[PDB]
């Protein structure tokens, strides 16, 4: 709620679908499996409840999207950085759903003035993206801009 | 006097008159033993305020203040309930400017006084406009919604903030989120808001409402284009059937998508929004596969036949006027002013031939061709603005000025025929000209001609005005000296520019090296004359029209991405244009609809993706739960 | 290219 | 009704059979006391199914569902032997499904009950197409390859899962591996199911058993342009001989890159394949040494022997056309319609001169000329598909058509003479501008002229047509108007529009700046004409043709990269067309043999690199 | 007339009813190729070049004159 990351919302909205890929409504601890499997990860028997009842609060062991956020929270500790380029993330992206994507970031070398053919600005965003999904998330644009 | 300026003083005489009282002086800076030697012995009517009409109470809210306000409040709770009185703040009360800077303790207090949790905030600085740097509506509800404050918004629910409240442009509170700059946040307070909407209702849901312009939330997404509210509203339409490992076969509602019976559509009114976002909304995952559909399997043949049915007619057309009754003239031309070369003057009124009743039928189709322009063009002017319709360029644009002043001059020059009028061949030939250009239109359905001719329109504006408005300046400074210096020439020898008509027309040309440097080398030109042309050929033939290549192959690639999702809202808004013209004989309703696959009468879409099993997206979050 | 990321970290500095 | 609309409603007509029956309600809900309370009195025929066909223990295993897949199979185990009946999922069994969603412990239940590992699926829904997301196959071996899920894979090989069976479009499971988009993954799939190949078998090894079209699956990378499964299959074709210091001398085998005794062979089959990255395969490392070898050796001083004798052709053609035979022309050109000029007709059949009979063997060469053309190019025609020989613009493309037209052409004007036909000029003129643009096609073999030369085709195609088709548009309306008004004019003293065809043929000259505006300043033009020029001066050659430079301006540094890279690839498929093409006398087996440096009887090749 | 050639302006001086000299079609072709290829279409080469160098330059240049 007060973790007040606006663009990791927008991140989490896109990883919490990944979960619940299965069914429209939320977490139901075989669509957890589900994408565990996927993994190969093979987890035992009446140990995906045990995984899920220690991250429910409110019950009803279906796990929702606001406690979906209460625990990346938690995680991912805390990040105290330069504040600034997530300013300039804010303004390169001008749909606001948290991912630059594939067309806008041509649409901002044809603003800056740089002459960059559509290929070439496809090889900035393959460098950019470890998750390698085709647009860059703002913690890619941090590890991108800070990092060096 | 400005409007910006009068709002400017009434906020630096707040204050002057906050300077005025100790009382108000005393309630910003929380000097509370200030505040406490003045209310306790003469008790003042406190009714004396600020210009803006606030309380002290407001001051103390208006900065962050939680002991001055409720110091306040004590010896006057009636302050809680009074609000702002001046003509751009009426209606805000303290709760309002409580609200506004998220002071928690402050919305308690003022909620445990009975404070009115459906106070209208009707001032001209709270409204939608351009003027206004933020529109939050009028309840303290919306205020506390689109701060992205939930604490607050959870505060009011409990104390009965009507959520179903609309303001005086009949917003709801779900609409007021949907114009909000932060996007990602108005997505979570629409999950907020509708688990405390009223279960049951009589009337409809709350993601229903409509505005005062006719405008659900739904179809305010796509009029604004706010694309991350659009897919949040997508989530309670789709339903997804199975996962067979990869693919994800999802199942959309498409009710408010398509609207079958509606008179505005949901997709007409986003291809036709001013907003240059509102063409984003025609990219996303329902709406994509909905229009080409729509597109691939209906549109583009029945505009194909209709893009071969108008150059058919077009031939038709000139056929008729190459052919056209002339008859050999009579007036021993040498005799009048032998300068004119007139020899065919009209016929006065005769098709007795055999060669022109096939004219005949010809015509007619022209007059026909014409006034079916005119019954399909004319009743779309007034439904989409007049002004709005001619200048969107997404839904047409400068096609249909075009194809309105065609069909005009072929019902112009139906009036220069059978009158005997003379001057037949002026409204012909601007037909022709507006006529043939005009087959331009139907290049949009098509991706090697789509893309290029929105380039020929963003020139001929853009960038030819540009250029043309810095050559009249140009070629009439060289079209006037080559006047003079051949007004005491002789015009037998050297006639290039013998009136001045002549001379603007023969310096245009000469400038788009169309007609060859006027020189006669038996004779002597003036001298004065190739002073002035070295000049007129470097400044017009080598700078300026060099200059143009260079500023249109400059100004190509800026907007060579801007052209192509141009095009892209230009396939559906034809569509739209398509279905709406044709009849239903023609379209049958686009979609899987569920009344023999049973879960009800909406009309559904299916789309099958295949996103991809990419690990690295998903070990993170998998090692946030076993950790 | 890797080319394309040093301009939008020289814009923002 | 179109096909995808069709398949749209099958997976909604399964969703209510689904809401029909409880079983199949609790088949997908997990729900076990809805499950058990039903199949215990009156045991149904579980035989009532969806409308796909399936089963309830499909449905219980379409979503991941354990518990409610092994109630079904205790009561019921022969539904795991039960396939999908519908005419798009046919085959698909329990087995299948369960290996999709990589339920590891619901194909060792089905394992258990003897599911057969070799059920072949062979619906409409699974065949390789445009249509259907992805293509793996038939077998459940081969569903579980591409995946990339090991734990299956190692399940379905103890369990006797053939590895050698192939589906109905003759792909082995180490083919759908190659067409997969997880390029990565499939390469450790492949060291993954080599390992399990069968030791010492009769037939082939099993990176070689060929297609139903015949296609290795060394020979499949090549055309998929997978790259980097390209680099996999040379793990096991290089030997590494030393590594002094930096440097390292690789000795790669060459077997079926080359392909020396094949019709169809590799490198014919990479440079002509549809896929955009298949020119990739002509970089990688054992590949840009051996066409640049076949280049720089032979393909060139090869090429540019023909390329000089067919520039030697073509001017002993126009030769035979300058020197054509002509009389003087006796009919008095100035009493038939004295608007003609003609004042030479033909000679009917006469040769007998001295300067004419070196004429006859200059003739003689372009009729043998051309028919040694149309030798060999029409059996090119039919070997490579017809129309993916005219238009695949890397082997030739656009150059073919022209070099038959123009061969066609020398072959038409020689029934235009022995037969004292009148319009010789026809067939020649149209022989010469063919005939000489076909020269053209010999700028391939140099830097200097090879990437221009793809840069006028792209943009005679995707830029020229684009704006040829929005200028008959423009000029068809100003031709017109420029007919009207000089129709009712004088063609005596402007007669720039005389006649409608001459309209529209003076007015395209007009706007490509070519002939002079139309004006007489002696006399008086119609002030409705000026009107209709200030607006063709500026729409078409201040706008249309100076934006026709600005949009070619744009469109070349788009695909000068795209240029680049498509001339190595026809330097490539040049090299591949000569080897073909001229005798076995010329063109020597590239690489170094093995049969007296003794290896075997491969011809080899050597890659020496310095990787730092 | 020399400068009037080289911008295309004039036509090329030819009369096709007499025999002009061969020096002046020798120096009349490298007049074509030197003036009226390279030169003049280098122009808008490189005035084509140097637009979008200063076409960020010209824009807050203009906003310095309004002011
Ligand atoms: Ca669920
Ligand atoms: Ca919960
Ligand atoms: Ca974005
Ligand atoms: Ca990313």
């Amino acid at each position: 709620a007060d973790q007040l990351t606006e663009e990791q919302i927008a991140e989490f909205k896109e990883a919490f679908s990944l979960f619940d890929k299965d069914g429209d409504g939320t977490i139901t601890t075989k669509e957890l499996g589900t994408v565990m499997r996927s993994l190969g990860q093979n987890p035992t028997e009446a140990e995906l409840q045990d995984m899920i009842n220690e991250v429910d609060a409110d019950g009803n062991g279906t796990i929702d999207f606001p406690e979906f956020l209460t625990m990346m929270a938690r995680k991912m500790k805390d990040t105290d950085s330069e504040e600034e380029i997530r300013e300039a993330f804010r303004v390169f992206d001008k749909d606001g759903n948290g991912y630059i994507s594939a067309a806008e970031l041509r649409h901002v070398m044809t603003n800056l003035g740089e002459k960059l053919t559509d290929e070439e600005v496809d090889e900035m965003i393959r460098e950019a993206d470890i998750d390698g999904d085709g647009q860059v998330n703002y913690e890619e644009f941090v590890q991108m801009m800070t990092a060096k | 006097q400005d409007w910006e300026q009068y709002r400017d003083r009434v906020n630096m005489l707040q204050q002057e008159r906050i300077r005025d009282s100790p009382l108000l002086q005393a309630a910003k800076e929380n000097d509370l033993r200030l505040l406490k030697i003045l209310l306790l012995n003469q008790s003042c009517d406190f009714q004396q305020r600020g210009a803006v009409g606030e309380t002290a109470l407001h001051v103390a809210a208006l900065y962050d203040n939680l002991e001055a306000a409720t110091l306040l409040m004590e010896a006057a709770p009636e302050l809680a309930k009074e609000p702002a009185l001046c003509e751009p703040f009426v209606g805000q009360t303290a709760l309002h400017i409580a609200v506004m800077n998220q002071n928690l303790n402050l919305v308690r207090a003022l909620l445990a006084r009975g404070a009115s949790v459906s106070a209208r905030a009707t001032g001209a600085a709270f409204r939608r406009s351009p003027h206004n740097l933020i529109y939050y509506g009028e309840h303290p509800l919306s205020f506390a919604a689109c701060v992205g404050s939930e604490e607050i918004v959870r505060l009011l629910i409990e104390h009965g903030a009507d959520i179903r409240a609309q303001d005086s442009l009949g917003n709801t509170v779900l609409h007021i989120l949907i114009l909000q700059p932060n996007k990602t946040f108005a997505c979570q307070m629409y999950n907020l808001l509708l688990s405390y909407d009223e279960h049951s209702d009589h009337l409809q849901s709350l993601e229903l409402v409509p505005n005062h312009q006719g405008l659900t939330p739904f179809k305010l997404a796509g009029v604004e284009g706010n694309t991350v509210m659009f897919q949040h509203l997508m989530q309670k339409r789709k339903h997804v059937q199975w996962t067979c490992g990869p693919l994800t076969s999802t199942l959309y509602d498409l009710t408010e998508i398509d609207s079958w019976g509606e008179e505005l559509s949901f997709l007409e009114l986003v291809v036709s929004s001013k907003k240059r976002e509102a063409r984003q909304i025609l990219e996303q995952t329902p709406v994509k596969e909905l229009v080409s559909f729509k597109w691939k399997k209906y549109g583009r043949p029945y505009f194909c036949v209709l893009a071969s049915l108008y150059i058919l007619y077009m031939i038709c057309f000139t056929t008729c006027c190459i052919y056209r009754p002339l008859k050999l003239r009579d007036d021993n031309r040498t005799d009048p002013r032998d300068i004119t070369i007139l020899q065919q003057k009209l016929l006065q009124e005769a098709y007795v031939t055999h060669q022109d009743n096939i004219r005949l039928v010809g015509e007619l189709v022209t007059v026909t061709g014409a006034v079916i322009i005119l019954l399909l063009e004319i009743p779309d002017i007034f439904r989409v603005g007049a002004s709005r319709y001619f200048g969107q360029t997404i839904l047409g644009g400068p096609f249909h000025v075009i194809i309105i002043t065609y069909a005009s001059l072929v019902l112009l020059t139906m009036v220069m025929r059978l009158t005997n009028m003379n001057g037949e061949v002026v409204p012909l030939s601007f037909a022709l000209v507006l006529g043939w250009c005009s087959v331009m239109y139907f290049a949009r359905g098509f991706q090697m001609l789509g893309p290029f001719t929105i380039m020929i329109q963003k020139m001929i504006f853009g960038d030819l005005m540009r250029f043309c408005w810095l050559m009249a300046v140009v070629i009439l400074g060289f079209a006037s000296a080559f006047h003079i210096t051949f007004q005491t020439e002789d015009p037998n020898n050297l006639g290039e520019f013998s009136d001045y008509p002549t001379a603007l027309f023969s310096t245009f040309e000469l400038f788009l090296t169309i007609i060859d440097g006027p020189a006669n080398y038996s004779v002597d030109l003036p001298f004065m004359y190739c002073i002035t042309y070295a000049a007129f050929a470097i400044i017009a033939t080598l700078l300026m029209l060099n200059l143009f290549i260079a500023m249109m192959g400059d100004t190509h690639w800026r907007v060579a991405q801007e052209r192509d999702e141009l095009w892209r809202a230009q396939v559906v808004a034809t569509t739209v244009m398509l279905e709406r013209k044709m009849p239903r004989f023609l379209w049958p309703r686009s979609g899987i609809c569920g009344y023999e696959y049973g879960l009800g009468d909406r009309w559904f879409l299916r789309v099958e993706n295949h996103h991809d099993q990419n690990p690295l997206r998903v070990l993170r979050y998998v090692e946030a739960f076993k950790c | 290219s890797h080319r394309g990321w040093e301009i939008l970290r020289r814009n923002t500095l």
